[PDB]
RNA sequence: UCUGAGAGUUUGAUCCUGGCUCAGGAUUAACGCUGGCGGCAUGCCUAAUACAUGCAAGUCGAUCGAAAGUAGUAAUACUUUAGAGGCGAACGGGUGAGUAACACGUAUCCAAUCUACCUUAUAAUGGGGGAUAACUAGUUGAAAGACUAGCUAAUACCGCAUAAGAACUUUGGUUCGAAUCAAAGUUGAAAGGACCUGCAAGGGUUCGUUAUUUGAUGAGGGUGCGCCAUAUCAGCUAGUUGGUGGGGUAACGGCCUACCAAGGCAAUGACGUGUAGCUAUGCUGAGAAGUAGAAUAGCCACAAUGGGACUGAGACACGGCCCAUACUCCUACGGGAGGCAGCAGUAGGGAAUUUUUCACAAUGAGCGAAAGCUUGAUGGAGCAAUGCCGCGUGAACGAUGAAGGUCUUUAAGAUUGUAAAGUUCUUUUAUUUGGGAAGAAUGACUUUAGCAGGUAAUGGCUAGAGUUUGACUGUACCAUUUUGAAUAAGUGACGACUAACUAUGUGCCAGCAGUCGCGGUAAUACAUAGGUCGCAAGCGUUAUCCGGAUUUAUUGGGCGUAAAGCAAGCGCAGGCGGAUUGAAAAGUCUGGUGUUAAAGGCAGCUGCUUAACAGUUGUAUGCAUUGGAAAC
């Protein structure tokens, strides 16, 4: 399946906010213990390299909404080119169309943004899209199709949106652009991408 | 069986008979040249070979080889 | 299906061996039984899978129970 | 007779022909002697570039074009550089 | 400039030797469970087992006569060819039984070859003869037919005339057996159809014929090197070895033949055994390379089995012929017919591998001047989760936290859990409407307009014009098109290796297990429940290949006590071997040339909404030959 059941449990065990900072921000007296009946005390007793490496892997791919095989394909494709490993891999993961829609701030959550992308609400470079795995390059222009703006969920995000310097947008015209590659310190750093990148000896 | 094979079965038989008739007269002329040797007989042999050399009954290289081996025995003198 | 004769261990809770019942075979070693080196695919032509099976439901040939 | 024919090298629904200098007694998409450009008869507007180097040699030492090859030999001007150099 | 991960397991405990197993990928996979869509690829590996059934290469009247039919009073004109004749049938499809060898890869020479349609260019396309299909009549059988006698025309056959040059020999001289010249002798060549013109005479155009001169092309022959195991295979071979004369063959040749001699191959593995289509490549590996020869492509072999040969230029012919063998089928007992390893399909086997599906729309092939015809090649559609990739099963808000479940042990609470209930939003897909491609910016077709070889005209070339040609297919796709969260999740594990833990039951019993090992009344290993995590339209198990495995150690292992130095000696062959000087130069090194098919691999790029995928360009490697060098 490409969709997950519960999202706060993921942040519970992974210990990483799937949201910006509100994943465990005392929502209904939010907690940080591991889920299930056995959250009492499993603090750190079998912390192995393999365990924590799986931890960073799931952290890396849960906040992106990906699954295993396509992530493996992404890793292979980014390994095909020349450069540094982790930062190029993160660039490819930030070249996802739905992730760029989220960074546009046009939708409150990546799930809503992904549904809007799939349902044809998103038009890219004067071309409609239906594949959330398109690879965006620097200097690529985006719009909101100039259609289906009459959505209560898209508005309050559209006016209230964090314009990161690596992608610029125009609120009223609903136009965006992928100008420069996001930097390591620009995005959340609760993910140690190194343990992920050398967790793959697959090739 | 397909129609366009037994038609060829008819055509081949008559030319088979004709070519056999030509081959045997080539052969008897060649025997005539062995039993007696002269320019006239072997000239008939050359002409008779060239008759088939026009067509594909005898291979042309066979015709030239045989007439060469006949001029070879002409060269006894 | 050829001329070979082999010992074979049954899986699961109970079985349906019927003394000249046509079966189907499966590899796999068993440490407890020397000589025996095979298992029956349970859920096959004749040997009916063990009922009242709900954990992993693939071995012992049990279909998905009605919810 | 060595014939200049078409070779459907491509996925389903997308023919993409490399023009081929192949003998008559050879099946489709088989081995050949020399290569003659290629073709994508779905993209229009001069998506049909040809080498023009060894094709004229083939025509000058025996070659037989086909109707779809007649088309390509027409626009590029092979005829006006072939039938006059023939004389 | 490329790149090298480990771990568990013998012990009371340790180090080492050492074997097993796991952590990674891959499949022509299958089985259990579950299963929504899209795109791409692939789909008997067992029985080269036997097949019900339907279709798979035919074409041509501008070749012939004649037949049938239509308009016509007739003359005549038109449509089809049963047959004769031209080409095609030898390509294209399928399979890998056989074959361990010039079969294949690869480099070569054929002073040893040939090659129709295709290509440069030349001479002529004259005149006769004799025949036969069909038809008729008869015999004869239900028919298949067969046979008997007459009739015909041709681009069917056969003589005759002259051969530009050929073909072969005769003679003379040329060059480093080849090739060319000169003269002589012998010898062989057609076919005409359609059309224009021409009162005619005759001239010409298109299609056709033979002989010629280059080629392209294809096939064949030979050699180098490489291309399995086996000595629990020591001799093998008598056309075998070599020569002579002849024949034969596209050509060389014991290939055969008449004569002579006994030779030849063999430890560097002959002969034999079993195995197997070879190669590119796929999977793995960093690599040396291990491994299967999937789809596909080059080469090879085969067509129920075994032989033979015609014809054809090309077959010893997959749906040609004869014969024999075995099997089957039909019948009017008189006789016949067949060879699904072509596309579908059936039977059997197997665990297992699909529609008795459409169209020449495109490529193509074949014929036909041309219309056009055939194509189960091909292009398409159906099926299959078999594999790779993409998309869905919603989304935002929503709590001291609904209910139930489990635990806590109950009367606190926690898990489930923003998960839910609920309020709102959208519709790829679900389901309507309308529009609706590209593929067919091709081509044939002939009027036009011109050019150009040659004329009186005719025909090609170049540009346009048009009607034109879609199974795919109202197809994908597009269009604020209708409605609607509605139309979509399972799967394996939870003791460690290796992320994931509690309760109930069972109590050496049922059972689990890749390894260690779990349970004889508190089991985190058995069965279930709850919960958790690993993948997910696939997940697991089994089977096979490589890796880890340096566990065959060339790179890259050891032989005292762990497996391993023969009991010792004499020693042929072989392997290795002091110093110095010269030469040659096999190895060795480097320079040039040729060659090493495409696809695939690598990299870039292009185009698919993007990967899956399709395409472009570049990219190695080895060998032969040639110029050098001269340490070893």
């Amino acid at each position: 399946m490409k969709y997950t059941g519960s999202i706060f449990k993921r942040s519970r065990r992974l210990g990483f906010s799937l949201l910006e900072n509100n994943k465990e921000f005392s929502k209904g007296k939010k907690r940080k213990t591991i889920p299930g009946q056995h959250g009492n005390r499993f603090r750190s007793s079998t912390m192995s390299g393999y365990a924590q490496q799986l931890q960073e892997k799931q952290r890396m791919q849960y906040m992106y909404g990906i699954t295993d095989k396509q992530f493996r394909r992404l890793f292979r494709l980014v390994l095909k080119q020349r450069g540094n490993l982790a930062v190029n891999l993160f660039r490819v993961l930030e070249s996802r169309l739905d992730n760029i829609v989220y960074r546009m701030g046009f939708a409150p959550t990546r799930r809503s943004a992904r549904q809007l992308v799939n349902h044809g609400h998103v038009l890219l470079n004067d071309r409609t899209v239906d594949t959330p795995s398109i690879i965006l390059n620097p200097g690529d222009k985006v719009r909101l199709k100039a259609k289906t703006i009459k959505i209560p969920i898209v508005k309050a995000a559209s006016e209230s949106g964090v314009v990161s310097p690596f992608v610029e947008t125009n609120n009223k015209t609903f136009e965006g652009t992928y100008v420069r590659f996001p930097e390591r310190s620009e995005l959340p750093a609760g993910i140690n991408e190194s343990y992920v990148v050398e967790w793959y000896k697959r090739l | 069986n397909i129609k366009s094979n037994e038609k060829r079965l008819r055509q081949n038989i008559k030319r088979n008979l004709n070519n056999k008739g030509q081959k045997t007269k080539l052969k008897t002329n060649v025997k005539n040249f062995h039993k007696e040797i002269n320019l006239d007989n072997l000239g008939n042999v050359y002409s008779q070979a060239d008759r088939l050399a026009r067509k594909g009954i005898i291979s042309t290289n066979r015709a030239r080889r045989l007439k060469s081996r006949n001029v070879a025995v002409l060269n006894k003198t | 299906t050829n001329g070979f004769e082999v010992l074979t261990y049954i899986p699961g809770e109970g079985h349906n061996l019927q003394e000249h019942s046509v079966t189907l075979l499966r590899g796999g070693r068993v440490k407890d039984l020397p000589g025996v080196r095979y298992h029956i695919v349970r859920g096959t032509l004749d040997t009916v899978g063990v009922e009242k099976r709900r954990q992993q439901r693939s071995a012992y040939g049990a279909k998905k129970p009605k919810a | 007779m060595v014939k200049i024919r078409l070779m459907r090298m491509g996925r389903v629904h997308y023919p993409t022909y490399r023009i081929v200098a192949v003998d008559s007694r050879v099946k489709r998409d088989g081995k050949y002697i020399a290569l003659i450009g290629h073709l994508n008869p779905a993209l229009k507007e001069n998506k049909c570039k040809i080498d023009e180097a060894v094709a004229l040699e083939w025509l000058n030492k025996g070659a037989k074009p086909t109707d779809t090859v007649r088309s390509l030999f027409s626009q590029t001007g092979l005829w006006k550089k072939f039938v006059e150099s023939k004389k």
